[PDB]
RNA sequence: GGACCGGCGCAAGACGGACCAGAGCGAAAGCAUUUGCCAAGAAUGUUUUCAUUAAUCAAGAACGAAAGUCGGAGGUUCGAAGACGAUCAGAUACCGUCGUAGUUCCGACCAUAAACGAUGCCGACCGGCGAUGCGGCGGCGUUAUUCCCAUGACCCGCCGGGCAGCUUCCGGGAAACCAAAGUCUUUGGGUUCCGGGGGGAGUAUGGUUGCAAAGCUGAAACUUAAAGGAAUUGACGGAAGGG
RNA sequence: CGUAUGUUCAA
């Protein structure tokens, strides 16, 4: 039985996609199958950005954020929580989950 | 490519009937398609239609009535003589009360009843009912 | 569609229905065929020869002008070529791709897109041979192929 | 005895009105006719000795003197050559790659011919023969056959 | 007519040597004794002398080349390099 | 058994095969 | 651009145009002053193409230097033999002296 | 709709539809009479033209190819001939 | 005997991140730093030219991931094999420390992949909608091109060729689903390959190709009443979520 | 981190 009609990925009009290693395991997965995740989130935690701010020597210091592209495989990405499994039609549903 | 322009027309007007148009475009025209229309139209399955001259193989334009249940056409054009004519019947048509099998003979494109009317077989074009 | 590409494109020209001349036209049938002669004799294609006649002398069909196609006139006059056009564009192809083989033998899209063209050539030169437009023996010999193109 | 190539190269003589004869390693490319050029001013091309500060990093060069002045020591068999790798003009040296893998630190004012030896890929071929062995070590000196010790 | 299979040039050898050894010399064989175009005069006319060495009959030009071919892909790869490399030495 | 290795045992079963007949010819 | 024209306006020579293909015709033709236009092939001798540029420099006609060997300069003449030199008297349809 | 009249489609229609794909297909070219700044005499030009025209004479660009119409040349004037 | 870590510098070989998309190109395989050169190509545009020259294809031919093989160069990294350390009842594994072949370049082989859209190609017809990439055409306005001009960036449309997407009681289908997998008992546009219960078996054997590994062609005896597809309800899960 | 298995037929 066909599952997805994309089969699972991305790729439409092309043959061969370069792989890209996973970032837990670093299992080879198709770029286009990768389950990516861009993390931005600053340097330090909302916990201790406190602390930084008074030890700082800098009257109004902006604190640098933390930009890490993460790719995940398919068995890390579900074993990680970061995709869960879903019903037959909430499965097609494609938007982002809200903010 | 097309190798066949009548059967290109006769599953044009196929189409069109079934979903209700009034009027249909056929492209290209051929002394077979109008003959073929022609017979249609004596028997009242197909209005008026209007061949469109393009200095070219020609468009024409069919008024549809809503009566046709199917226009096919029979490839290839099989040898059909009088005696084998019964048994074509039998395998194309719904039943003997309506329905024709357009044959064209020496004597002309004509359905399969003229034909026996005239004692002429000829080769199969195409039916509707 | 295209008889060795997956393309299907459309893209061609829509000749009006109207074939007469029209009025704004002040070249006569001989004068628009003495100078198509000025052009053949300049070393032009009949193909090319239209676009000139199209682009700077409003001759949109020198065949409704004169009556006759422009090879058709050519032939008249002795000026044809001996090979035909297509034939010669295709065989030019050939010689080029065939150039750049020798100098670059690991380009294997070249030597792809090479037998296409010969496959061309074939259908092309056996459809001349039948209507006897190329000699009865005229064969694509890719070796001596280059002396006659170019 | 030699895989390489030797070229008879005259040059004139500064110094008295003499034509000198000089037997060179002939780097591959050359050709008889061909004029070489040799000296601190010679442009850099394939045949000509220049000294090795003289030349860019990345020079594959042939017939090199391992001391300034002896007239040509490194990398003279057929097919090898020497590689320039970097030069330090406060100390007037050169490193340069020798065929075996070793890198050597020598003068700058070492000379060496720009190409590589000719008669490159001798060694590709099977002897084959126990024949054709006898007779490459006839010109030689008297080494073949060898009987093992045990 | 066709009067060998495979074995072609190195037929000479017979049972000889081995297959491999005969198929490796076979290449070697063939270049060795081809006539190469002379670059100087146009002919096909230059044929290896001795090894490294070949000449052209029409022109009577020598030319230092490789051991079995006219010219080694180390030496055509060497001259390019040299070409660029004296262009960095000029402008 | 997976089909994969299915073939792979008959694989070396044939490799086996024509060496017990290279040997008898 | 240059080479496509070239080859193409020494065809058009090739079948209305005058021309004499070969070294001694050349001369001969420069002599005359007949010379309209002269063609080396790029593996001329040297010595012979000094010389027929000093020819054509008393003869006051122009020079031009093939971007190939005598081999595609032949090619080019569409003969089946090598070409080093040749000489235009007459353009004919072509435009090559430009 | 079912009841389109395909034997008088509105011109509007027939403009918009691919020049082939029309009831009688015509070209979307026509030709132009184009004056240049200088001299007087008039050139008709191709609206599709291929080739730099030259006003013969004068020795002045016309138009320059493009993809699709020729580009005129700045200060050329031209005005469509009628068929 | 100074590891790791920090700084400067050097060498080698591999790789081309992010930008990178259900985007492009290619017959597929596949293709991603800059610049130059070489030849090629689809689409679009065309009142150019030829005039049926076409479609599909037994034989035949070119290309064909990865692994593998042969000769040469190179060998950072990873890493079959192997060694070792763990884990375990065992552990010839998963984990870890090394590490050969290989991985890399050049030249010759090999011809297979879930080589997949598990979906031949060429042609026609059959609903709608928002995009998208390429080409062309049209049109308020914004911006740079200093002003003009055109040209680019954006906006609103149309046409053509393409990768797709959403929706639909077009219609089909065993259903999953599919705008094709529709226009099929109301059965015929053209044409190529190919299946006929599950096994035995892609095995044997003969031929052929290959350096080899193998590729291609390819049976029979015998055995068997199911094997299988899609979907349903339950149960189970060292699946998730909420109690 | 780390474990495997469950004789034949029978509703
Ligand atoms: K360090
Ligand atoms: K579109
Ligand atoms: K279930
Ligand atoms: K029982
Ligand atoms: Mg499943
Ligand atoms: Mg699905
Ligand atoms: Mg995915
Ligand atoms: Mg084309
Ligand atoms: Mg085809
Ligand atoms: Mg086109
Ligand atoms: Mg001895
Ligand atoms: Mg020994
Ligand atoms: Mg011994
Ligand atoms: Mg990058
Ligand atoms: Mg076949
Ligand atoms: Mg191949
Ligand atoms: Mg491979
Ligand atoms: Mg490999
Ligand atoms: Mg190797
Ligand atoms: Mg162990
Ligand atoms: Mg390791
Ligand atoms: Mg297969
Ligand atoms: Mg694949
Ligand atoms: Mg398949
Ligand atoms: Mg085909
Ligand atoms: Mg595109
Ligand atoms: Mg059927
Ligand atoms: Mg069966
Ligand atoms: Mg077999
Ligand atoms: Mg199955
Ligand atoms: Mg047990
Ligand atoms: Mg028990
Ligand atoms: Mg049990
Ligand atoms: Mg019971
Ligand atoms: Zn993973
Ligand atoms: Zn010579």
């Amino acid at each position: 039985t066909k599952k997805r009609r994309n089969n699972g990925r991305a790729k439409k009009g092309r043959g061969h996609v370069q792989p890209i290693r996973c970032t837990n395991c670093a299992r080879c997965v198709p770029k286009d199958k990768a389950i990516k995740k861009f993390v931005i989130r600053n340097i330090v935690e909302a916990a201790a950005v406190r602390d930084i701010s008074e030890a700082s020597v800098f009257d109004a210091y902006v604190l640098p954020k933390l930009y890490v592209k993460l790719h995940y495989c398919v068995s890390c990405a579900i074993h990680s929580k970061v995709v869960r499994n879903r019903s037959r039609e909430a499965r097609k549903d494609r938007t982002p989950p809200p903010r | 490519v097309r190798m066949n322009v009548l059967a290109d027309a006769l599953k044009s007007i196929n189409n069109a009937e079934k979903r209700g148009k009034r009027q249909v475009l056929i492209r290209p025209c051929s002394k077979v398609i109008v003959r073929f229309l022609t017979v249609m139209m004596k028997h009242g399955y197909i209005g008026e239609f209007e061949i469109i001259d393009d200095h070219r193989a020609g468009k024409i334009v069919v008024n549809l009535t809503g009566r046709l249940n199917k226009c096919g056409v029979i490839s290839p054009r099989f040898d059909v003589q009088l005696k084998d004519l019964e048994k074509w019947q039998n395998n194309l048509l719904p039943s003997r009360q309506f329905g024709f099998i357009v044959l064209t003979t020496s004597a002309g494109i004509m359905d399969h009843e003229e034909a026996r009317r005239k004692h002429t077989g000829g080769k199969i074009l195409g039916f509707f009912f | 569609g295209r008889m060795h590409a997956p393309g299907k494109g459309l893209s061609q020209s829509a000749l009006p229905y109207r074939r007469s001349v029209p009025t704004w036209l002040k070249l006569t049938s001989d004068d628009v065929k003495e100078q198509i002669y000025k052009l053949a004799k300049k070393g032009l294609t009949p193909s090319q020869i239209g676009v000139i006649l199209r682009d700077s002398h409003g001759v949109a069909q020198v065949r409704f002008v004169t009556g006759n196609k422009i090879l058709r006139i050519l032939k008249s006059k002795g000026l044809a070529p001996d090979l035909p056009e297509d034939l010669y564009h295709l065989i030019k192809k050939a010689v080029a791709v065939r150039k750049h083989l020798e100098r670059n033998r690991k380009d294997k899209d070249a030597k792809f897109r090479l037998i296409l063209i010969e496959s061309r050539i074939h259908r092309l030169a056996r459809y001349y041979k039948t209507k006897r437009v190329l000699p009865p023996n005229w064969k694509y010999e890719s070796s001596t192929a280059s002396a006659l193109v170019a | 005895g030699r895989g390489a190539p030797l070229a008879k190269v005259v040059f004139r003589d500064p110094y008295r009105f003499k034509k000198r004869t000089e037997l060179f390693i002939a780097a591959e490319g050359i050709h008889t006719g061909q004029f070489v050029y040799c000296g601190k001013k010679a442009q850099l091309n394939i045949g000509n000795v220049l000294p090795v500060g003289t030349m860019p990093e990345g020079t594959i060069v042939c017939c090199l003197e391992e001391k300034p002045g002896d007239r040509g020591k490194l990398a003279r068999a057929s097919g090898n050559y020497a590689t320039v790798i970097s030069h330090n003009p406060e100390t007037k040296k050169t490193r340069v790659k020798l065929p075996s893998g070793s890198k050597k630190v020598i003068s700058s004012a070492n000379r060496a011919v720009v190409g590589v030896v000719a008669g490159g890929g001798r060694i590709d071929k099977p002897i084959l023969k126990a024949g054709r062995a006898y007779h490459k070590y006839k010109a030689k000196r008297n080494c073949w056959p060898r009987v093992r010790g045990v | 007519a066709k009067r060998t299979k495979k074995v072609g040039i190195v037929g000479k050898y017979g049972t000889r040597y081995g297959a491999s050894l005969r198929k490796m010399v076979k290449k070697i064989e063939i270049s060795q004794h081809a006539k190469y175009t002379c670059s100087f005069c146009g002919k096909t006319k230059m044929k290896r002398r001795a090894v490294g060495i070949w000449h052209c009959g029409s022109c009577m030009k020598t030319v230092a080349g490789g051991a079995w071919t006219y010219n080694t892909t180390s030496a055509v790869t060497v001259k390019s390099a040299i070409r660029r490399l004296k262009e960095l030495k000029d402008q | 058994m997976r089909a994969k290795w299915r073939k792979k045992r008959m694989r070396r079963l044939k490799r086996k095969r024509r060496k017990m007949r290279q040997r008898s010819k | 651009k240059s080479l496509e024209s070239i080859n193409s306006r020494l065809q058009l020579v090739m079948k209305s145009g005058k021309y004499v293909l070969g070294y001694k015709q050349t001369l001969k033709m420069i002599r005359q002053g007949k010379a309209k236009l002269v063609i080396l092939a790029n593996n001329c001798p040297a010595l012979r193409k000094s010389e027929i540029e000093y020819y054509a420099m008393l003869a006051k006609t122009g020079v031009h230097h093939y971007s190939g060997n005598n081999i595609e300069l032949g090619t080019a003449c569409g003969k089946y033999y090598r070409v080093c030199t040749l000489a235009i008297i007459d353009p004919g349809d072509s435009d090559i002296i430009r | 709709p079912l009841a389109k009249d395909l034997l008088h489609p509105s011109p509007e229609e027939e403009k918009r539809k691919h020049k082939k794909k029309r009831l009688v297909q015509s070209p979307n070219s026509y030709f132009m009479d184009v004056k240049c700044p200088g001299c007087y005499k008039i050139t008709t030009v191709f609206s599709h033209a291929q080739t730099v025209v030259l006003c013969v004479g004068c020795s002045t660009v016309l138009c320059q190819p493009t993809g699709g119409k020729a580009r005129l040349t700045e200060g050329c004037s031209f005005r469509r001939k009628q068929h």
